RNA sequence: UCAGUAACGGCGAGUGAACAGGGAAGAGCCCAGCGCCGAAUCCCCGCCGCGCGUCGCGGCGUGGGAAAUGUGGCGUACGG
RNA sequence: UAGCGGCCCCCGGCGCGCCGGGCUCGGGUCUUCCCGGAGUCGGGUUGCUUGGGAAUGCAGCCCAAAGCGGGUGGUAAACU
RNA sequence: CCGGACCAAGGAGUCUAACGCGUGCGCGAGUCAGGGGCUCGUCCGAAAGCCGCCGUGGCGCAAUGAAGGUGAAGGGCCCC
């Protein structure tokens, strides 16, 4: 199918063909609004791979992230109070440029429900994403069984509780010897979990 | 007996007759395919190689391999990732000379 | 695609504007190591007014 | 109970047992074990020598489970079967021998304490050692080695 | 704050503990309710085990536990295939399915095959529809015979005295494993030198 | 339970899990990809036979739209 | 109040029978084919985090893949 | 020297965890079900009873070494 030569071509990033391509879509989004529209994956692949379908109730959405690190908030960056504290120019955000740009197509987008999201582009100030999203009371999407869970109501922003793909990388969840910090199902579950002291009436 | 199983030794364990059975599917992984292998071959035809590809096959072709695979190494990262790289790049300019040859 | 990697295909008829050119990029090339003889058309809703749709690639 | 208890008896006496000159305040020392190497340099010294300082070299995911090799004396090796058995066993004429295996009981090493009775026994173990052997051997019996 | 002898505690109380307590005052109370969930479950499935699916025989790994035999998730592939049973028809059997465990030996193949031969044996298989019967049990054993297990279905649970011979009476137990323990330890290093003294 | 243990720490004060084992519960599955099948697929609007607690079925549509820049059926590592 | 006490109204589920609609196909053995998610993994560096200690996890920037490959095997590295 | 004008009521070594020693009880090289499970809807009873074909486990029964490891029989009387 053509669908593995797209696979196998977007792979070689370093191409003249692909340096060229990135070139002009990276100029092109970079004209645009940091959220915008857009009629169709740039990408219908990595959609597809992402759990996008050619539907009515699938929209696509264009994200532009300043990319950088996490300057602390503070006024004339005065952190008041010991040392190890003192940092304000190399802090960096726990969760990933990508998590962001889901994050701001939900909020902006509160009736759709954030699918996946993949990378399109980037430039030395900015981080290209397109989120796939699904309109949750669209009939082809709750008449269809196989995308009904979106529909129940414990799906509502996926994106602001870390339950999508770029979103649950940060949380350091999985199985085996790396991964005891989330043993419980979260870092604050396992936390909660081995911080409590168990009384038992018999003592 | 002379001989007895043990817990220590090179031959340690408890004795017990090996079941044979065919590997499992998930083993498979990672695997050249025929159409696989002619799919990646076209791509390559259709992009050609990265700058840091061109930069090491010219250091392959004055014959610095040692040069060179200290080159991949700060490109890839990893030392066995670094060597089949080099091993790659050494196949593709020998080819390039058996066809200019022809 | 498949038809020309199956040697099914006797002519292929590629349209010249495609928004995402990586759907199609590879093709001619393909179509030629197989020995199929691929055209380059100008228009992509030409080809879709064959097949009773907006737009088709190939 | 609270009635049996200290309290009860210091109602009245103005200071609650605690002194008139040096009271009880907060913390007069440290908190916890402060001040071991400075101002408690003689209780730390007197009863925990050893407590500071770095002995031996670490061992990263310690699993405590394959160190596992719990052990057997020989004055319990006879306790593992019944008393019918070394009755048995000890009135009959012939050079037959029981067999104790000892892993069925929980014990991986025999180990060497004590004496046996003069009655030959087939024992059983992952490990023997050097005096425990040399016992089994000297009454009749043998050391079988089990994986 | 030491005075005279004692132990070094380090009691772990420097965390704002008092907010994160558990009391178990609703211990007995869960109790009640689990037992009523597994009362309430085993008249669901009236006539199925309430014990859940039948488990294989399973061997601890590692050297503390070896010895000894549990219950394992499911039955393995392979043992369901030996015995000749579709693993998509297992589930509704009552055969739990472990699709993910490997055979390493054969004894252990054989044991929860042969297992699992004694529990089709022992198995009531009624009709889909109860008028119409096919292929499945007779009214002898399906109306009359047949009761709920109690308990799990085939709990799992865990030599002659001779003469000893010279031979073994001969034998170095102790310098065996001394000689042993040296083998494993030296076996590289005295294949290398082998080499390098045929160079 | 392991376990105040392995480990961390001006190796000071202090911090500090996991695997095995016993239990409570127990349940497994689906795509994308590779393929085969005349887009077999879905939304809307009407009409008729229905059914009808406030809405589903069958047909017809010389009715619109989505979808070949890929819907649906088979099939997902336990192989198909 | 006790009682597998009585009477009346309403709302249900699980089983058994009637009609209407949909689907109406499996299992072994042999032969030939097919078989995978990339600015992602991984590497350097920086900052936070962890019991994780020549870097447990997370992220920013730079580099940036492979396919008998890749990840893990709690001390850095090469070979097996 | 400082507090106290007078009266009433309230008002300050407690609870949890961890150790150490002493003492009462039970069993005793063992001991302990505390977590779980079985017994009629369970006033009391959220109690009590039982598990032994739940003793997994904890402490004790073996110490020593940093570790690889190793790991606790004494006597009497005759002969050389």
């Amino acid at each position: 199918g053509a669908y593995k030569y797209i696979q196998e071509l977007w792979r070689k990033k370093q191409s003249d063909v692909m340096r060229f391509l990135l070139r002009v879509r990276c100029w092109q989004y970079r004209q645009l609004s940091a959220l915008h529209r857009a009629p169709r994956p740039t990408r219908p692949d990595k959609a597809r791979r992402l759990g996008y379908k050619a539907k009515q109730g699938y929209v696509i959405y264009r994200i532009r992230v300043r990319r950088g690190g996490r300057k602390r908030p503070v006024p004339k960056g005065a952190t008041y109070g010991k040392p190890v504290h003192h940092g304000v120019n190399q802090l960096k955000f726990a969760r990933s440029l990508q998590s962001v740009a889901e994050e701001r197509a939900g909020r902006h987008c509160g009736a759709l429900r954030v699918l996946n999201s993949y990378w399109v582009g980037e430039d030395s100030t900015y981080k290209f994403f397109e989120v796939i999203l699904i309109d949750p009371f669209h009939k082809a999407i709750r008449r269809n069984p196989d995308t009904q869970w979106i529909t129940k109501p414990v799906h509502k922003h996926r994106e602001m509780r870390g339950l999508t793909s770029a979103g649950r990388k940060s949380r350091g969840l999985g199985k085996g010897h790396k991964f005891h910090h989330t043993i419980g199902g979260s870092r604050r579950a396992a936390w909660r979990r081995r911080n409590t002291l168990q009384l038992h009436r018999y003592r | 007996a002379l001989r007895y199983p043990m817990a220590v030794g090179l031959n340690k364990g408890h004795k017990v007759t090996k079941n044979v059975s065919k590997p499992r599917h998930s083993r498979r992984r990672g695997r050249l395919t025929k159409h696989t292998k002619f799919v990646r071959d076209m791509i390559r035809e259709v992009c050609g190689f990265a700058p840091y590809e061109r930069r090491a096959m010219e250091l392959l072709k004055v014959s610095k391999d040692k040069r060179a695979l200290k080159f991949i190494k700060k490109r890839v990262g990893t030392h066995i990732r670094a060597k089949r790289k080099r091993e790659e790049l050494s196949n593709v300019l020998a080819a390039m000379r058996k066809a200019a040859a022809k | 695609t498949t038809l020309v990697e199956n040697k099914k295909a006797q002519l292929v008829v590629i349209a010249h504007d495609v928004d995402p050119i990586e759907l199609v990029v590879f093709l001619p090339a393909l179509c030629r190591k197989m020995g199929v003889p691929y055209c380059i058309i100008k228009g992509k809703a030409r080809l879709g007014h064959l097949v009773h749709r907006k737009t088709c690639t190939t | 109970p609270s009635r049996l208890r200290k309290t009860r008896k210091l109602r009245g006496h103005v200071s609650h047992g605690h002194g008139r000159i040096g009271k009880h305040r907060k913390h007069p020392g440290g908190r916890g074990n402060a001040g071991g190497m400075h101002h408690h340099r003689i209780n730390f010294d007197k009863y925990h020598p050893g407590y500071f300082g770095k002995v031996g070299m670490r061992h990263y995911h310690l699993k405590r489970n394959q160190s596992f090799c719990p052990t057997v004396n020989l004055d319990k090796l006879w306790t593992l079967v019944s008393e019918q058995t070394r009755v048995n066993a000890a009135k009959n004429k012939t050079g037959v021998a029981p067999i104790i295996d000892v892993v069925r009981s929980g014990y991986y090493k025999v180990l060497g304490k004590g004496k046996l009775p003069k009655q030959p026994v087939i024992v059983k173990a992952k490990f023997f050692s050097r005096r425990a052997e040399e016992k089994i051997k000297g009454v009749g019996g043998a050391c079988v080695l089990v994986a | 704050a030491p005075s005279r002898n004692g132990m070094i505690l380090k009691p772990h109380f420097h965390k704002d503990w008092q907010q994160r307590v558990d009391t178990w005052f609703n211990q007995p109370a869960r109790k009640i309710r689990r037992r009523k969930a597994r009362q309430a479950k085993a008249r669901r499935i009236a006539p199925r085990p309430a014990s859940g699916p039948i488990r294989p025989i399973v061997r601890c790994p590692t050297v503390r536990y070896h010895t000894k035999v549990r219950a394992g998730r499911g039955f393995s592939l392979e043992e369901l295939r030996v015995a000749g049973i579709h693993k998509k028809v297992a589930r509704t059997i009552g055969i739990s399915v472990d699709p993910r465990r490997r055979n390493k030996s054969t004894e252990s193949l054989q044991a929860n095959v042969q297992r699992l031969k004694e529990y089709r044996s022992k198995l009531i298989l009624f009709p889909r529809k109860p008028s119409a019967p096919k292929k499945g049990d007779s009214s002898a054993e399906e109306l009359k015979l047949a009761t709920q297990l109690t308990g799990p279905v085939m709990p799992i649970r865990n030599e002659k005295a001779r003469v000893i011979t010279e031979e073994e009476k001969n034998f170095k137990a102790f310098a065996s494993l001394r000689m042993a323990r040296a083998n494993a330890r030296l076996f590289g290093i005295r294949a290398k030198r082998a080499k390098e003294a045929a160079e």
